[PDB]
Order: C-alpha cells, then structure tokens, then sequence
C-alpha cells in the first residue's frame, strides 16, 4: 500500500522505447513537481523492454512492461501506481 | 589525402606526416627504441630505431621522420642490423653490470633489444663510467649509473606533469641527469617516470629488491583511490600484493597513475580487520566467532525497524555490497540508507543521471574549447582528470578559468576570485567570461562535488547550471555536445547515488537511529555523541580506524585487492575489479557477509551467488551491469527546470578546497591512512630534504 | 553421415568435477602490455583463464599452499571467436574483455619549436 | 692438509660435527620471515 | 651477534622469532633451533673502509673471476662512503 | 665457413619435394598440402578419411617402401575447430628417407584404426586415446595404457591441470589408499617468461 | 551438418546400447562383491551402477553417449579381468571423502568458496 519509489528503464534509442521517452521530455517535470519527496529514478535499458517498478513498504516490488505504449499510456500507468488503483 | 609507402615491398596507406616507426607499426613491424615514447615528444638521441630507406644512402631515424610517398622501407636489412648493433655496442659499453643486483632485471629493455637486435659480445677493453647517484624523495630510488641519457624522465616531468625541475647538467660523456641541487621531485604524478625510465636508473623504492618479474602473477582489476577509476594491474606473488602498475586505457587512464594509487598497496597489510569483534562486560573489543556476531547483529535487527535503522556507506564500498545492505534495510521498511559525501537533492537530485555525471567523459576535454572549474582542485581530487586538462591545454590551447582558490595548478588557467557571487557574476552577463563562454564553440563547466560540500551547496548546483542554460541558449542548441559537468573523489558516490542512497547524512542527523550500519563508513561525520545513548553500532570493513573503534560490532570485509566488485567512476563508467588475493583471517565479502546476516535474520535475500546479486543490479540500474558503456541520455533540461523553481542565497564564503598542498593528497582515505609510505611522503613534503 | 541439431558439449567426456565445471568463470582478454617495456609481441594473442581462489601460507616452512587444481592454467587462442567456443564446449563460464589497442596519435618533431604554440619544448 | 693446510676464515667452524638426525641437536625448519599481515589492536580504553 | 628473545627463543638474521602465544613454537621442544652464530651485517661493519686517491674506483669482490661482476664506484660525495653493493665493501677518497 | 651455422642440403631438399610432388598427384584425393622443410623433412598433410588408403600406398608402393612406422602421436591446437592433430613419422629403408603424414580430428570424430598396415599403431593409438581422448574406429583392443585404472580425464590436453584433480595416500581407517582431491603444501610457481619484443622477423604473421 | 557417427545413428540406438551397457553392470555387481571381497552390499553396489547411470542423464548427443558407453565398457572389462583392485572399486564410493557443505551459510561460516 506505501509506495516507497517509483523506477523508469527506458532505452534511449530502440523504437519501443519512443513512448517513454517523450514522458520524460514532456511530462517529467510536472510529474517530479506534484511528488517532491517521490523517489523517481530513471535509468537506461540496452536491449531490453522499458519497464515500470513500484518499490512499496518493507520491500515489495512489482515491474509493469512499458513495451510500445505512448506518453498518454505512460502517465495513466504511472498515476494509477501513484493513486494505488 | 593518403599517400602509399611501402615497407618492406608491402603497401600501406598513411597520412601525411606519418612517421617511419608509424608506418612499420602499422604493417605490423616494431622497430626498437630506447627515447621514443607516443605519449612524450619526439626526441631522437638514442639513435636505436635507425632503419635503411632502399635508395638513401644514410640511414634516418626512424622515430622523427615522415613518410614521403613511395618509400621502400628496409627494417631487416644489413645496414638496419649492423647500425642496431654499433648503437647497443656503445650503451653496453659504458653501462654497468648490475643486472643481478638490479629491480629491472627481466623487464628491461636494454637486456631484450640486446638479445635481440645486438651482438652476443663485447669490445669494450677500456674503464668504465661511474656516476653519483642523486635524492629526489621517498618514493623513486635513482642509481644513475645506469641511465642511457634518454630525456624520457625530462620530457615526462615538464610536459605531462608541468614539472620543469629535471634537466641535463654538463655535457659530453659526463653528462648528468638531475636538478642540479638537493630537491625532491615530489608530484602526484611522480612514479610514471619509474615506468617510463627504460633501464634500472629510476626505480620504485617500496617495491626495492622485493622481487623478479617472472614470479609475478598480473591480475587486471581498477583503482578506488579516487573517482577516475584508473584501470591497473595488481601483481602477486605467493598470494601477497607485490605492485601496482598501470595498464592502459586511453578514455580514463592513458597508460599513468597517480602516486596515491601506485604507492598506497602497503596500507593492505596494516591496521587490518581478520576476525569478528563483540564487547564484552568491560566494554572491550574481543574476538569472537561469525555465528555470534551475526546472531547478536540479527537479534537487533528483528527487534527495531522503521527508521530507526541506518546506514553509512563509505567511499571504498562496492555495488554489490550497496545493493546488499540497502535490500536486507527494505525487508525491514527502515530507509535510512545514506552515504557520507552530500549532493543536492533539491530538484531532481539523483533522480537523473545526467545531473551527478560528469556527462563530458575524460576523453571529451580533449575536444572542448574553454573550460571553468568551479571549487575545485583537480590537481588532487583527480589527477588523472588534471593530466588530460594539462594536456588539451598544451596540445590545444585550451583556456582553462578557475573560480576560487588559487591552486597551483601544473599549467596557466585565469583566475576569477574566490567567491561564488561571481559564479552568479558569470550567469546574469556582466562577467567577460561569460562573452568568452558565449563565443566558445566547445564550453565546459565542471563543479567539483567538494564544493558541494558547503551548506550552499544547491545554490552552487543551481547556478552552475543557470550558466550552463545560458551557455546553451546563446550558443548552438544542436549537437551531442554537453556542457554541464560535476567531479566526483568519492570512488562509491556515483554507485550509491545510482542504486538510490541518500546522499548525504542529513538524514541520520534529522532522525538519529537506533541501529546504524557503518559500511566502511571511516570519514566520522557522525559520531556517538551526535548518536543516542546505547545505539547499537555495527561497522563492517576492512581497515580499523574511526567507525571500528566507536562501534559495537565489528565484522571484517574484503579490499577491493580481495573481491571481485563493480565500480562506477565520475564519468558513469562502470567497472569490475578482480579477485588478486583473498581476505585475511576470517574477513569475507561484503555481499556475502549482508546475505548471511539476512538468513540468520530470516529476510533471506533473494540472491546467492555474484551472478544473482549483479542480476539484481540489473535490476535496480542495468547501467551498473553495462560495463565499459559510457554513453548515456541527457536531461540537462528538466535537470534545470526543477532548479529553477526553489533557490537560496550563496554563501559570503571563500571557495577553499579541502586540498590544498600535496600532503593533503597524500593522506585522503583508510588505505593511505594506514599506509606508511604514504606517512613517509608526508613526512618529505612537509620537512623537506 | 549424421545431423545433430545440438550444441557441443564434452563436459561430461572431459573428466573435470563438477565443482570446477559448474562454479568456475574463465576471463577471455587480450594481456595488457607491461608498462615496464614498450615491446607489444605479448599483446598478440587472447588468453583464458580462471578466477584466482584461497592460497593459504604452509605451517612448516611457510611456502604458499592451494586447493585450487586451475590455478596455473592458461590457455591460449588466435581469436575471440576460438576462444569462446572452447569456453562454450568445455561448460566454463566466461567473461569476455575486448581487445584495446592504442588509437593512432600524430607525432612531429618540428612542433618542438613552434613559433606561438604551447608545444614549444624548454629543453632537449 | 699436514702438506697444504686449508685458507682459514673466522667464519669457518673449529669443531667438526657429524650427522645430528636421532638426537635433539637434530635440524628442524622453520619459516625465516616475519608476518605479512599486521591486525588492528582494538583500544584497550572503554568507549561510550 | 645473536639475539635472545624475551621467550628464550634465539633470533636470527632476519628478525625471526615466535611469539609467545605462537603454537608453532612446539616443533623446537626436546630439540634445538637452527640459527647461524656469524651475522654478514656484523662482519661487513667491522670491515675497514679503504682510501683510494681516485675519483672513480673497481671492485671485484677480491679473487678476479671467483668475486663477483666487476663494478664502479664514484667516489665524489665527501659527506658518505661509496659501497660496492655486490660485496658492501665501503671506498673513500683521502680527505684533509 | 660459418663454423656456428647449420650446412643446408639442397640436394635432398630437391629430391624431398620431387617426391612430394609425385604423392600429391598420386593421391588427389585425400592429399591436401605438402611441405619441405628448411632442414629436410617432407611432410603430408592428408583428409582425416584418407589415413588408410594414404597409409598403405606409402608402406606398399614400389617407389616408396615406408616399412617402417617410427612414431605416431597427436597435439593438441585448442584455437582450432579440429584440435588434435595426428602425426605419422614413416621410415624407409629401402630409400634410406623419413616422411611425416599429418591428419587431423576433434573429440567425438573416431579416426581409422591403422593397425591393419603397420602392427605398432596397436599401442600407438592406445596411447593415443589414454592420453588425448581420441577414438579408433577398429581398434582390436582400444583401452587405457599409461594412467591408472579409472582414471578420468586425459592428461595431455591443454585444458587438463599439471597435477590432475585427485592424489593418492593411504587411509589407517579404512585400511586401503584412497583417492582424495589434489591439494598441494607448496603450489606450482607460474613463471612468465616470454619477452614483448619480437625474436624473428621471418615468422611475423600479418597484424589482420 | 552432416557428421561422422561414431556408432548408432539417431538417439534410439544410443539408448539400445545405454540399456545393453546397464544390463551388463547389472548382472556384474554379486561377482564383483565376491571376487574382490567388498564389505558393501549387492543393492549398494546396484544402487552405485544406477547413480554413476543417472548422472549423464542430461546428454543429448548421440555420439556423446556411444562414447560413455565405450569408457562404461572399459571400466567395465576392467573390473571383469580384476585389473582394478579393491582400492579403485571403493573410490567409486568416496569412502573417506568428508562431506562438503552445500547451504550458503555453511559454505559462508567455513572460507571463501562460491
Ligand atoms: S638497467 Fe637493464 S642492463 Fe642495466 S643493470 Fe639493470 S637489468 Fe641490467
Ligand atoms: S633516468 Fe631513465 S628516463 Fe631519465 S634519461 Fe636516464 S634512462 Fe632515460
Ligand atoms: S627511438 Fe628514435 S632515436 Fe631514439
Ligand atoms: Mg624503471
Ligand atoms: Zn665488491
């Protein structure tokens, strides 16, 4: 139920990760600006899909797959991990 | 355009102003040499790598020549041979014969281009020359009889390390190398010229007479002095660390180390932690068995969580082990993960790798234009950082600006004063250095993480990029050119900022814990009297100095010389050392030590072998598993739009760096502390002689 | 004539245990060239070979023991390729280093002495 | 030797010995060099 | 020049000696341990140091091709001897 | 004179390449180079499947009597896909000349027994398989000759350690010698001892 | 591609032969118990063939197998002939061998192995 911090692996140059990428160019900001004390940590995948994890209370983790969605399906995934639906 | 030469009857292309060595080295053909270094100037005295050209009647040396087009060049031939030959004849003839009594031994080049290229006998039925040996410190030990007149160590210490003090004294057959008066040439950069010195003159004094290079196991592990992360070779013998030498890597280390890196192995073997250590009822530290000690550590554990529990990670501390210590304090929900050196976490903090980077790698000063250091002294924070600085400079006429302190630096940079109101200054435009960084093609701002320090260190952060920002708005938005750039000095900062520590121990501070892990956590930064009453202190490590005597449990861990560990220097590469010898006594590896104290706990990890832990570095940052990679994404944008919205005022303190002469070089972390080489430096720079 | 669609595998006729087959992880590199010479015949050919284990000091005499049968064993191979697929067949883990070689640089002895450059050289 | 008497040494014994194995001025090894490692010394001074 | 322990234990050339927890001192009961009266370093310094009038001196160790490798010295630093390092033969110049 | 240098025998330099020139049209087929080297010795280097048919012309032929087998051995190359080369050193009285045929297999590629032209190839591949792990077709008695009974592994390749896996003592409480893994009171010391600078120009191999 | 088969073609044929190879160890162990006087019994030695059996049970080469069952007939000859001694059967069964640790803890509490 508490999340604790919310990780992003996008790859910086595969097509898959287009979606992803333009969350972060457009819709990063306002997203850190509503959550300053979220721990938001993005990092960079290879060859991989993007993925989602959502570290919550005493170390339980879930990974949601961001493969082939846009900036509309990345901000709806992440504000349902963030209103915990 | 190339031109076509032809060695040996082979064709080659190369370019205009190639020389002979060049062109043979490119067909594959390595002619001998004795002065010719690549990473020094072009001497040619030792007249070794005289080749024939097929039509020339004279013989050219091969080293300083160019190439014109269709050349033949003869490197097996008569003329060839019979000039290598005359040559070694003369520097055998007037060398000693101390090959037995001497540390080059089986790695000289005198001795394998003279069984190779020379004559198997000797003409020479005259007295020999003897020469005085010279002092010039503790830690290179000079017996100039054996010197061959070379002028790398000359060239060496002027060029690369700004060092004008070593020069040629008198001439003809008595001529000498030395300073001419008792002065020691104390540097950071000092034991190159062991390296380079291609016969026995200049050798290494700690390592004197300890042993041959035949015995000698390499094993090719990195460096964790400091944050450049230079790539070395450590050789063993007997499971002992004999020597440290460097090993090339042309976008970190370029073939140098520092003397720090070089000449603090002998802090391994002092002051070690071998076997587990409780408190008994007189409150002395007495040895015990791992069972008990992590039983006693796990007992504690289970019963406090939240955030009464605390870490401290040091600057020696591995991936491994971070991710280790900051799972096993998840699976209690404590989060009092924090690191002992502090960065700005207003804004996006570490939440973007291209705001803690130095997103401009080593190899990329190379093509900048103007440079500005702010707060820094890279001569001591970063030497390898420095040297590259030193040489774009020469080799570029790079402008180098330093704001603050004047440190004497090894080259001549523009000073702009001490305080950070003109940092400030710079960004609004009323600075000239800000039209000097408007017309500069390749600008480049790099804030040393020391500055980062004071506690206006987020209002630094911010105005750094506020000029950096500006730099980018007036010149070209285009390019993969990235101006922005921070120096880290802390081997493990970039590690733990990645895995997701809090940088830092604000945190500890705000919410004093009842349980505190100090893993390898030597700075003191927070001690007891900050701690409550009967905090229960556990201090895992290697070397026993601060956080070994103030804590209550004390487990022995592995050096990174002992374990095979993942580290990420300054520019975001990240590297694997190798196992070269195993921990002393019972000490174990870091991860290992976490895992174990876990299943006692009964939040068992879920990884057992290296394999599995660096899977779960994958997991948390794959750039942590994505080793010699260096390229990465750009966020200066958002970086700077989240600091823009909360500023403070800066500080009305001078800039001062925490070094400031080379004795503040010398003794920097645990190993250097416990090193007494490192004593005996600080003792020669500090009384002389 | 016989078609296996398999991959090599001779762990099983190699007559290793099971130990040093399954918890062992060879490093494929090419040698770093030893900075005390500016010979590069030693950097030619990549090597094999396995993670150093414990080495302990003998009670008489002092002598340095080992448990290790792998220690001193070193292989070596003309190609990475080569040396993969051995790795591969035999079962070994494997770390594979690429090979560095020193990038072309651009020597010329008449910068000793230019005119207005910094590359001026104070002495000879 | 009564012809050609050796060149004589002060380092060189006086008194001839014989084998020594089977009685206790037998040979026993031991290693000739120092510990390599040196261990911290916790402080002997109570804390806290 | 040999040295006793605080343990009785007899200390050699090198400095070695167990210590007093050290278990390994049981192999020495009921027997003896092997250590060389004659000290080389002792010797070498009760050698006389020889004044040669010459810049640059030869030593060989003494017996020609039964010493060592022939080697120079450079008698030049008036504040020390030269040593010949195969055989640690101290040279001076005649000062005064 | 050159008294420190080896005199070199043009004469039966030619007559060795004449005759590697007559085997390699005699047999088209399986022959795949032929080399003379600088001090005289001709050797043959032949498909694997060839051993037999190569074999017996050079035993049986008129105009070349290789009676006699001096050796068989193999080495062991690991860089190569085919790893273990068999080397067949011939001698032929009649002709008072040597001839060396060179084949070449891997670990689970059985070569041709050729204990049906020379009798000494019996325990030479005996040897051959104990020592390399390399299988005989029609071997009439293919078994361990030189390592001890049931041991595991083969000794001469590369990638077996110098002092094995298992040591031998004898065990009081079970009153047999046992088999325990190797452990060594003072390990090999590994010496390096190749010099980086080139020994001879004529061998360089290009830098690819 | 095509290889050279050193026996029995495809894998079924490697299992005919695997099964004859298990057949003949088999009816071995009471005459080996007899002869070389081992204190071990009849199901043990079997249970012995079986495991020394089951632990190539993972090879899927053909030729692999046709030369484990060429070694497995060997050392089977071996022991027909009496050329082993009572010594080697008993290192089939790792008599003296103390038994190595194998959960992390122990392996962590005794050295530095993996
Ligand atoms: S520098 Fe080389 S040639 Fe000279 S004494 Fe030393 S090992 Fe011998
Ligand atoms: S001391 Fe060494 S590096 Fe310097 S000139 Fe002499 S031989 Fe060359
Ligand atoms: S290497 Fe060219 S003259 Fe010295
Ligand atoms: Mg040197
Ligand atoms: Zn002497």
């Amino acid at each position: 139920l508490g999340l604790r911090e919310i990780r992003i692996h996008l790859c910086q140059r595969s097509p898959g990760s287009q979606g992803v990428r333009d969350f972060i160019e457009k819709r990063y900001v306002e997203l850190k600006k509503a959550n300053p004390d979220l721990p938001i940590l993005i990092r960079e995948c290879s060859d991989v899909q993007p993925k989602l994890w959502a570290r919550y209370a005493f170390g339980q983790e879930k990974n949601v797959s961001l493969n082939n969605f846009s900036a509309d399906q990345v901000t709806r995934t992440l504000e349902n991990v963030l209103s915990g639906k | 355009n190339l031109i076509e030469v032809f060695v040996d009857g082979q064709s080659v292309m190369v370019e205009p102003g190639t020389t002979v060595l060049q062109a043979c080295e490119k067909v594959g053909m390595q002619i001998p040499r004795f002065c010719y270094h690549e990473r020094l100037s072009v001497a040619g005295n030792c007249r070794m790598c005289l080749v024939e050209i097929e039509k020339a009647p004279k013989v050219v040396a091969a080293c300083a020549m160019p190439v014109m087009k269709g050349w033949n060049i003869l490197t097996n031939s008569e003329k060839s041979k019979k000039a290598r030959e005359g040559v070694m004849e003369f520097l055998l003839a007037n060398h000693p014969l101390d090959c037995p009594i001497c540390d080059q031994g089986g790695e000289c080049d005198l001795q394998d281009q003279s069984m190779m290229f020379g004559s198997d006998r000797s003409r020479f039925l005259e007295g020999k020359r003897a020469v005085e040996d010279k002092n010039i410190g503790p830690l290179v030990k000079t017996i100039m009889t054996r010197c061959i007149q070379c002028t790398r160590c000359i060239r060496f210490a002027s060029e690369i390390a700004g060092v004008d003090d070593l020069g040629t004294t008198g001439r003809g057959n008595d001529m000498q190398v030395g300073t001419y008066i008792e002065k020691m040439f104390m540097s950071e950069l000092s034991g190159n010229i062991i390296d380079i010195c291609p016969v026995g003159a200049l050798t290494s004094k700690p390592y004197a007479f300890t042993a041959r290079p035949w015995e000698t196991r390499k094993t090719e592990s990195i460096d964790v002095m400091d944050a450049v992360g230079s790539n070395i070779v450590v050789s063993t013998r007997t499971g002992e660390v004999m020597r440290i030498l460097p090993r090339m890597h042309e976008d970190i280390n370029e073939e140098w180390i520092s003397d720090k890196t070089r000449f603090a192995y002998d802090g391994l073997k002092r002051q070690r932690l071998t076997q587990p250590m409780i408190r008994n009822e007189k409150g002395l530290l007495t040895y015990t068995t791992w069972e008990d000690a992590l039983s006693r550590v796990a007992g504690m554990l289970q019963s406090f969580q939240g955030n009464d529990v605390a870490a401290i990670a040091g600057g020696l501390v591995d991936a491994e082990a971070l991710v280790a210590l900051k799972d096993l304090l998840n699976r209690v929900d404590s989060d009092s993960l924090c690191t002992e050196e502090v960065f700005p976490t207003a804004g996006a903090g570490t939440d973007l790798r291209s705001n803690y980077l130095l997103n401009t790698t080593i190899a990329g000063v190379e093509e900048a234009d103007v440079i500005l250091l702010v707060g820094t002294n890279p001569r001591f924070e970063a030497p390898l950082f420095n040297a590259r600085i030193r040489k774009s400079w020469l080799h570029n006429d790079l402008k180098v600006a330093l704001i603050g302190s004047p440190v004497d630096l090894t080259y001549r940079y523009d000073h702009l004063g001490d305080s950070p109101k003109i940092l400030q200054d710079i960004a609004s435009g009323n600075h000239p250095f800000s039209q000097i960084l408007k017309e500069a093609k390749k600008p480049m701002v790099v804030l040393g993480s020391s500055a980062l320090q004071r506690s206006d260190g987020t209002a630094i952060l911010a105005a750094v990029s506020n000029i950096a920002q500006n730099i980018r708005l007036s010149s070209g938005v285009t390019g993969d050119w990235k101006v922005m750039n921070i120096l880290h000095r802390i081997a493990s900062q970039v590690a733990a900022l990645d895995l997701g520590y809090k940088p830092g121990v604000e945190a500890i501070r705000k919410n004093p814990p009842k349980v505190l892990f100090l893993l390898g956590a030597d700075g003191g930064c927070i001690t007891r009297q900050d701690l409550p009453k009967d905090c229960f202190i556990i201090y895992q490590g290697h070397h026993g100095d601060v956080g070994a005597p103030m804590a209550d449990v004390i487990l022995p861990g592995a050096a990174y010389t002992e374990k095979s560990a993942t580290y990420v220097n300054t520019e975001g590469r990240a590297q694997q050392t190798k196992v070269a010898v195993t921990p002393p006594g019972l000490a174990r590896e870091d991860w290992k030590i976490i895992r174990a104290l876990s299943e006692i706990a009964g939040m068992t990890l879920p990884y057992d072998t290296l394999d599995q832990v660096r899977s779960r570095l994958e997991e948390v940052s794959p750039n942590l598993v994505r080793y010699d990679d260096v390229e990465g994404a750009n966020y200066f944008q958002q970086a700077n739009e989240l600091s823009k919205l909360v500023n403070q005022q800066l500080l009305a303190d001078p800039l001062v760096p925490p070094q400031l002469t080379i004795k503040d070089f010398y003794m920097t972390d645990s190993i250097s502390r416990a090193s007494q080489t490192m004593a005996k430096c600080v003792k020669a720079v500090t009384e002389g002689i | 004539l016989i078609a296996v669609d398999e991959k090599l595998d001779i762990t099983t006729l190699t007559g290793v245990p099971e130990e040093h087959i399954k918890t062992r992880k060879v490093r494929i590199f090419v040698p770093a060239r030893n900075n005390m010479q500016s010979g590069v015949n030693n950097t030619k050919k990549w090597k094999m070979e396995f993670d150093t284990r414990e080495r302990w000091e003998n009670p008489l005499m002092g002598w340095s023991s080992t448990a290790d049968p792998l220690s001193n064993l070193v292989l070596t191979f003309s190609t990475k390729e080569d040396a993969v697929a051995f790795a591969e067949k035999n079962g070994w883990s494997f770390d594979v280093e690429e090979r560095k070689v020193p990038k072309p640089k651009s020597k010329s002895y008449g910068a000793n002495f230019s005119w207005n450059k910094r590359t001026r050289v104070s002495t000879k | 030797p009564t012809t050609k008497p050796p060149t004589a040494r002060k380092y060189i014994w006086t008194n001839h010995k014989f084998n020594v194995s089977g009685t206790p001025q037998q040979y026993v090894p031991y290693s000739t060099t120092r510990k390599k490692i040196q261990e911290w010394v916790p402080p002997s001074t109570p804390y806290k | 020049g040999v040295r006793t322990s605080p343990t009785g234990e007899k200390v050699t050339h090198t400095g070695q000696a167990y210590d007093d927890g050290d278990y390994r001192r049981v192999r020495f009961s009921d027997r003896q341990k092997e250590v060389n009266e004659n000290f080389a370093i002792d010797l070498i310094a009760e050698q006389p140091v020889s004044e040669v009038g010459s810049r640059v001196i030869s030593c060989d160790g003494g017996g020609g091709a039964l010493g060592h490798p022939r080697v120079y010295i450079n008698l030049d630093k008036e504040t020390k001897t030269g040593t010949c390092g195969y055989c640690g033969l101290q040279f001076r110049q005649p000062h005064h | 004179t050159r008294p420190t240098i080896r005199p070199r025998n043009d004469v039966v330099h030619k007559q060795l390449s004449a005759f590697g020139q007559y085997v390699a049209e005699i047999l088209p087929k399986y022959v795949q180079q032929v080399q003379v080297s600088c001090f005289n010795e001709l050797e043959i280097f032949i498909h694997p499947d060839g051993v037999i048919p190569v074999l017996t012309f050079l035993r049986d032929h008129t105009n070349a009597q290789f009676k006699s087998l001096a050796d068989l051995t193999a080495v062991d190359v690991p860089t190569r896909q085919n790893r273990f080369e068999i080397v067949y050193n011939l001698l032929s009285l009649r002709f008072n000349s040597r001839i060396r045929v060179k084949t070449y297999t891997d670990e689970l590629t059985p070569i041709e027994s050729s204990v049906t032209v020379y009798k000494a190839a019996n325990w030479y591949e005996r040897e051959i398989w104990d020592m390399f792990g390399v299988f005989f077709a029609n071997h009439p008695d293919l078994r361990r000759i030189l390592t001890d009974y049931g041991f595991e592994g083969h000794p001469f390749r590369k990638d077996f350690p110098l002092s094995g896996y298992v040591e031998l003592r004898y065990d009081d409480e079970v009153k047999r010698v046992v088999a325990e893994p190797v452990e060594l009171a003072q390990e090999f010391r590994k010496f390096d001892l190749n010099s980086p600078w080139e020994a001879f120009p004529a061998y360089r191999q290009p830098p690819e | 591609t095509s290889v050279k088969p050193i026996f029995s073609r495809d894998m079924n044929e490697a299992k005919r032969r695997v099964r004859e190879l298990y057949r003949a160890w088999y009816r071995e162990v009471p005459n080996t118990v007899h002869l070389f006087q081992l204190d071990i019994s009849v199901k043990q030695g079997r249970d012995k063939v079986r495991e020394m059996f089951m632990k190539n049970a993972h090879v899927t080469d053909p030729r692999v197998v046709d030369l484990l069952v060429i070694k497995g007939k060997m050392e089977l000859e071996e022991t027909i002939n009496v050329w082993k001694q009572r010594t080697h059967i008993m290192r089939f069964f790792h008599e003296t061998e103390a038994p190595r640790p194998t959960d992390f803890l122990s392996k962590f509490y005794v050295g530095h192995d993996p």
